[PDB]
């Protein structure tokens, strides 16, 4: 399970 | 490694090119001022701030060559210093007041409204008056705010993990390269230089206090319950709770 | 009036500096390698305590500092305490490596600081701001004037102190420059140097916050001094 | 409020 954060700069 | 090509030029136009945008609050003259409101309006602009500041931070040379764990480090770290030098910096041509949002321009005497942040808030108007006073330019500012998103989460991070360090280490390099290329193209002689350099990386300390003092602030019970906070910024602000004491 | 400091040469000022260094001090022999909760907070707390009364002395003998009010003494010495006792920590631990040198006979690793809630990460904190200076070579030189800026930029938000500031700033570069390092290598290393600075805040920020939480002020009996160094730093916490 | 330091700051 990844954070907020971690998902929006995980994006592309 | 695409930071390290780049010129002191072309690093100032990367960084002002990378610039979120000014937000508006949801402020409303009508309405009465209250502890629970000022929380209310001041937590919903930061919590959009820090949606824009996400991609603001993927656009800072160097910072998307770094591990997805070490930009949510430094983003957890670093979130409130870099909200507060962006309040400071638009709050500079308007002397004893914070332009939280073009709509949202507050006297010291409004911070008095919220428990223990008329304290901030003198710090924060301090910080702005010195930044006037200095005549900090924007090409200044935007080498500042990278700076405080790469050093701020530096130290608190195998060998693996140390090339990650080195790297960061070369960016601020190029940043501090970028800042004495932008003072000595205003004329500044060497020694106004080196003064200048100085008393701008000594702001950032002053900076970092007023964002643990503040983070005190936020991640207390009484600040937490006051309104419904928002879930990526009760995450970014348990970053920091996760370490006070209990 | 005009202050003196202002009128010091940087030879003047490094050599007032390296004068004005105060001992480096032992720990009690009394408890030897502390393991509980109590005995790291009372060789601490004891030691803290006598550097402070070191710290007032050498904070009276920093060019410019003297020519403040006794109220904005107060202030800065309020401010800094904290991290004056970390930068110097940090100084004398750099030739023992994964150590914190607290005194010459009290070196802790990070496993002592796992004794007391919440110190193992300020402990961590410090090993790696002590493994910095030791990699990037700081000099005693260099270490005098930045413990002399933490003092004086202690407070937030102011001329005098400013100007003292950009002599001390003048100082380090005249210190790299004798040094034989270039114009790109010296305002590197001022950069270097100074970012350091907003760590050595943080972790005293950090620090800060556990001392005045009533669990800490209840784990040994406090000196009075230590109490008042810290209330100057309570009363602006959360209630 | 009578602070110590203000009593250690004095000559
Ligand atoms: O440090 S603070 O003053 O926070 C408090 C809050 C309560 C009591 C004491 C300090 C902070 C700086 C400024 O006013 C507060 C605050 C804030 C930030 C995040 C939140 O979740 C809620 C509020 C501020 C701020 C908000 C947006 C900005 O762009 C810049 C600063
Ligand atoms: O920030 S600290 O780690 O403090 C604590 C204490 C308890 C829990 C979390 C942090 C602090 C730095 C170092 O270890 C502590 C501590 C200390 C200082 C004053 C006190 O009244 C008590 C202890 C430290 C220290 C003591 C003397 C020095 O010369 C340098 C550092």
């Amino acid at each position: 399970k990844h954070k907020i954060l971690h998902r929006l700069l995980q994006d592309s | 490694s695409l930071a390290l090509s780049l010129t002191a030029d072309q690093m100032v136009s990367a960084l002002l090119d990378a610039e979120p945008p000014i937000l508006y609050s949801e402020y409303d003259p009508t309405r009465p001022f209250s502890e629970a409101s000022m929380m209310g309006l001041l937590t919903n602009l930061a919590d959009r701030e820090l949606v824009h500041m996400i991609n603001w931070a993927k656009r800072v040379p160097g910072f998307v060559d770094l591990t997805l764990h070490d930009q949510v480090h430094l983003l957890e770290c670093a979130w409130l210093e870099i909200l507060m030098i962006g309040l400071v910096w638009r709050s500079m041509e308007h002397p004893g007041k914070l332009l939280f949002a073009p709509n949202l321009l507050l006297d010291r005497n409004q911070g008095k409204c919220v428990e223990g942040m008329v304290e901030i808030f003198d710090m924060l108007l301090a910080t702005s008056s010195r930044f006037r006073m200095m005549n900090l330019q924007g090409e200044e500012f935007v080498c500042l705010k990278s700076i405080i998103l790469l050093n701020s989460g530096v130290y608190t991070f195998t060998l693996k993990s140390l090339e990650e360090k080195d790297h960061i280490h070369r960016v601020l390099d190029k940043i501090t390269d970028t800042l004495i290329h932008l003072m000595a193209k205003a004329g500044l002689t060497l020694q106004q230089q080196h003064q200048r350099l100085a008393q701008l990386l000594l702001i950032l300390s002053h900076i970092r206090h007023m964002s643990n003092k503040g983070m005190e602030h936020l991640y207390s019970m009484k600040c937490k319950n006051v309104v419904p906070l928002s879930d990526l910024l009760l995450e970014m602000l348990d970053a920091h709770r996760l370490h006070a004491p209990t």
